[PDB]
């Protein structure tokens, strides 16, 4: 009986040995065989890049009121990929029954729900594209990336707004200052014509010690967002014409604590 | 502008969007912080709880047990008959169907199967543990075969290949672990085309199969074939026609697991699952 | 392509370059655009045919 409680342990640590299939004979120099190099390591390899959920702003072309005429676009969004599906809230079709969230699995939003706390900064690359339809084609313009700090009141909300610069005279100073901010922590600026390439790292700025990783709500992984924002000319008010591509990894202190346990999946078609 | 410059000059190669596929390099980003020198701590002690080690690393998915199902016995039950029979590779999926109130469906994997998917070769060894359960009147004999390559489409002899006899006794809860016996040096990965995975394991009570016949055909992704015979028959003291007994296995990886490799094949898939049926 | 059929084994990596043209034959030139390479991994199921989709 002392050989059936010991066997009973957590772990399979009193089960009996039983003389293994074979034996283990690997050499070193295997690695220079095949593959070149080892995948151990699973903190090296989330530092490379994905591609993952291209930006639009295909949601304000409804309403028949859309400012034209070189506006600015901007778009809020959180900071870390937010899995794809259906998700609670959506970001992609928000006036209409069962928003969903039109992205792909990379390799952070598939090794971390398993896990119980995330820590760490994320990096961010941001490749700009768009026609005209018609119109000859316009200039690029200029395209900024700035934090959204966190506020008790009057904070920014998630994505796809769009402001007026122009009146009948021209460019007006008093409406180019209502569709910026101070920029106190933000902004990094650059001109698309001679460079449509944006690369930026958000740090974590928490309060608290770490986050959730199998949070599934857009909204509650929102709480760190930053903001993407062109300026261009001769657009349409009922178009979408400019889109981002977003390319996402781990930056230098990323962490994850505890392996809990892998949950469900399943296939999901759009 | 006193003096000028006598340098020869150089090559550029602009390189706008930079290295994508690399993880070594040091990057040329803009941190959007203060200093360019800010860093947290990489503890894993910050959260309350004491470290192992490195919980980022692998090989705490390769080696962290999983129970997967369970079959039965049967006392009357002839002295050779099929009980179990598996394909040794880590991808085994389980399907459930939300018991609840609603439509959905979904998958789970093991430790090792789930951190193999992002990868498209696998080598190494693989362990197993049956556990009986039964009472202290219970006696019995069973039998574990593994096949290297074919597969068990008949009853095999006992020395012909790797075997082993265990009796049900005062001990249960037998462990056994599988190595590499393959004339290739690595394997392929198992996929998925639809929602409905194919059957890779012989009766499961959970999953709500029960045929006894051998399937295969698997051999570009598996490290051959796993079964188990009777030897000699269950005995209890009530009587038989209407007894049976259960074993519950585990899987789980040797520390001899590798995977090296980089695939694309869970691009489309999410773990939410909740609402996708409407 | 040469060389290479006098011999049994063969292993090792490939270096490409890849040079971009094209016009439009009237409809006058529109901006050239982006360009991608990206590998192709084995997978036993719903692998990339070989060429030519838009």
């Amino acid at each position: 009986s002392p050989l059936a409680i010991a066997g009973n342990r957590a772990g399979g640590s009193g089960a009996i040995t039983l003389e293994p299939f074979g034996s283990d004979n690997t050499s070193p120099e295997l690695s220079k065989l095949h593959f070149g190099e080892t995948y151990d390591h699973m903190r090296v390899l989330v530092k490379g890049y994905n591609f993952y959920k291209a930006v639009l702003d295909n949601t304000t072309i409804t309403d028949p009121d859309n400012p034209s005429g070189t506006v600015v676009i901007r778009s809020t969004v959180p900071d870390f990929p937010a899995p794809r599906g259906h998700i609670p809230n959506g970001p992609d079709k928000p006036f209409l029954p069962h928003p969903e969230n039109a992205a792909l699995c990379t390799h952070l939003t598939w090794f971390s729900p398993c896990y119980v706390a995330r820590r760490g900064g994320i990096r961010w690359k941001y490749l700009h594209f768009g026609a005209r339809f018609g119109a000859t084609d316009a200039p690029k313009g200029l395209g900024f990336v700035n934090r959204v700090p966190q506020v008790p009141y009057g904070r920014r909300p998630l994505g796809n707004e769009r402001l007026p610069l122009t009146d009948v005279n021209g460019f007006n100073p008093t409406e180019l200052s209502q569709a910026f901010s101070n920029e106190n922590g933000g902004v990094y600026a650059t001109d698309l014509d001679v460079q449509p390439a944006i690369e930026v790292e958000l740090p974590f700025y928490s309060s608290l010690r770490f986050v959730n990783p199998r949070w599934d709500d857009y909204e509650k992984i929102g709480i760190h967002r930053h903001s993407i924002d062109l300026l261009s000319y001769r657009t349409n008010g009922a178009k979408c014409e400019d889109a981002w591509m977003a390319y996402v990894a781990a930056g230098d202190d990323f962490n994850l604590s505890w392996m809990l346990s892998c949950p469900p999946f399943r296939l999901v078609n759009l | 502008c006193r003096p000028v410059v006598i340098d020869p000059p150089h090559k550029y190669r602009p390189t706008y969007v930079g290295n994508m596929a690399n993880a070594d390099i040091a990057e040329a980003v803009d941190k959007l912080s203060l200093t360019s020198k800010q860093e947290l701590t990489i503890n894993h002690d910050v959260i309350g709880k004491k470290s192992d080690g490195d919980d980022m690393h692998l090989s705490t998915f390769f080696g962290r047990e999983a129970y997967m199902d369970r079959f039965e016995w049967k006392t009357t039950d002839s002295y050779d008959t099929l009980l179990f029979y598996t394909h040794v590779h880590p991808i085994l999926f389980k399907r459930f169907e939300a018991t609840s109130g609603d439509y959905d469906v979904g998958m789970l994997l093991p430790p090792v199967g789930y951190a193999t998917i992002p990868f498209s070769f696998w080598r190494g060894g693989m362990t197993f543990r049956f556990s009986i359960v039964a009472s202290a009147f219970h006696r019995g004999r069973l039998r574990i075969v593994y096949q290297p390559q074919g597969g068990l489409g008949t009853v095999p002899g006992f020395s012909a290949a790797f075997n082993r006899v265990i009796d049900l006794g005062d001990a249960r809860d037998f462990e056994v672990t599988v190595e590499w016996n393959q004339n290739i040096a690595f394997r392929e990965v198992h996929t998925t085309g639809s929602n409905v995975p194919s059957a890779q394991y012989t009766p499961g009570l959970d999953v709500g199969r029960t045929s006894q016949l051998p399937l295969g055909d698997q051999t570009s992704v598996s490290n051959g074939v796993l079964a188990v015979y009777v030897v000699n028959d269950l005995v209890s003291p009530d009587g038989g026609t209407d007894e049976s007994v259960e074993v519950n296995w585990f899987v789980k990886g040797a520390p001899s697991f590798e995977v090296a490799s980089r695939d694309t094949k869970f691009a489309r898939w999410s773990t939410h699952w909740s609402q996708e049926e409407f």
